[PDB]
């Protein structure tokens, strides 16, 4: 998983 | 032969949009960095850290963004340096992520694919852009308020003395290409949109965009480097050297892991490196 990177992108 | 037609005018509009988005995403451009590196600036004139005494005094006189008076700092020079660099890297992931969203078509990509392109591209961009801040003597630090010498970094106890040196090696060769920000803005867009990253799901639209970027770059380099016939191919080859830099840097990181305890990557960095390769 890449939760922070996912958050930054949305 | 090259001609001025609606296609080329689209490629240039694309190049200028990337450039404009690059200037507002990244604080220290290579234009400003090289002015500083030659004194051709007013601004500040960075404080030079060239030995342990100048380091101690630099920490006092340079206003490091990540440092507070006071959290708990490592007390060991090498680790405090690692910590500043880790903080700058996390910052850079955010700068790069923002820039990625400005790349026409990127946001409309599969969100999971957006994640994968950033996971693999961010450190190749980091080292690409780090070269803007390097000459053969050292590297600009702290938004250009400081300058840390190559030999000082090399003199840090193992394995910290080995972190920056491969980046300097890369930067000497890469800066001898004499790209400017206008070139770099397109080159980093090309890197982000590598349709061969492991684990990509919907590769077609990624190659489509990267195709459009590779065209805009070739036009960019033909127009901006009249005295460099083989610049486009030389640059693509540098993407190969960057993957190798990232590989090597990963191998030093795991030395840190099974050796220096107390040390731990910021979780953003941990997601990036986890199952990287
Ligand atoms: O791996 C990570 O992302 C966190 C760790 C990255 C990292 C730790 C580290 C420790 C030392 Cl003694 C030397 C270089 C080091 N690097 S680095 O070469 O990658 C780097 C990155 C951004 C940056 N801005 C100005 S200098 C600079 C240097």
């Amino acid at each position: 998983r890449h939760k922070i990177l996912h958050r930054l992108l949305q | 032969h090259m001609q001025l037609n609606p296609e080329s005018a689209d490629l240039r509009a694309l190049a200028k949009h990337l450039y404009d988005s690059y200037i507002k995403s990244f604080p220290l451009t290579k234009a400003k960095a090289r002015a500083i590196l030659t004194g051709k600036t007013t601004d500040k004139s960075p404080f030079v850290i060239y030995d342990m005494n100048s380091l101690m005094m630099g920490e006092d006189k340079i206003k490091f963004k990540h440092i507070t008076p006071l959290q708990e700092q490592s007390k060991e020079v090498a680790i405090r340096i690692f910590q500043g660099c880790q903080f700058r890297s996390v910052e850079a992931v955010q700068e790069i992520t923002e820039y990625a969203k400005s790349i026409p078509g990127f946001v409309n990509l599969d969100l999971n694919d957006q994640v994968t392109l950033l996971k693999y591209g961010v450190h190749e961009i980091i080292y690409t852009m780090l070269a803007s801040l390097m000459n053969k003597d050292g590297v600009l630090i702290s938004e250009g308020q400081g300058f840390m010498t190559r030999e000082f970094l090399k003199s840090l106890r193992k394995p910290f003395g080995d972190f920056m040196e491969p980046k300097f090696e890369f930067a000497v060769k890469f800066n001898a290409l004499e790209l400017d920000d206008s070139d770099l803005a397109i080159f980093i867009a090309v890197i982000i949109l590598s349709g061969d990253r492991p684990g990509l799901l919907n590769v077609k639209p990624i190659e489509d965009i990267q195709d459009n970027l590779l065209q805009a770059l070739e036009l960019q380099l033909k127009l901006n480097h009249p005295e460099s016939s083989q610049l486009f191919a030389k640059l693509l080859q540098k993407m190969t050297d960057l993957r190798q830099i990232v590989t090597e840097h990963v191998q030093l990181l795991q030395v840190i892991k099974k050796t220096e305890t107390d040390m731990s990557l910021h979780p953003l960095l941990q997601e990036i490196y986890k199952d990287l390769y």
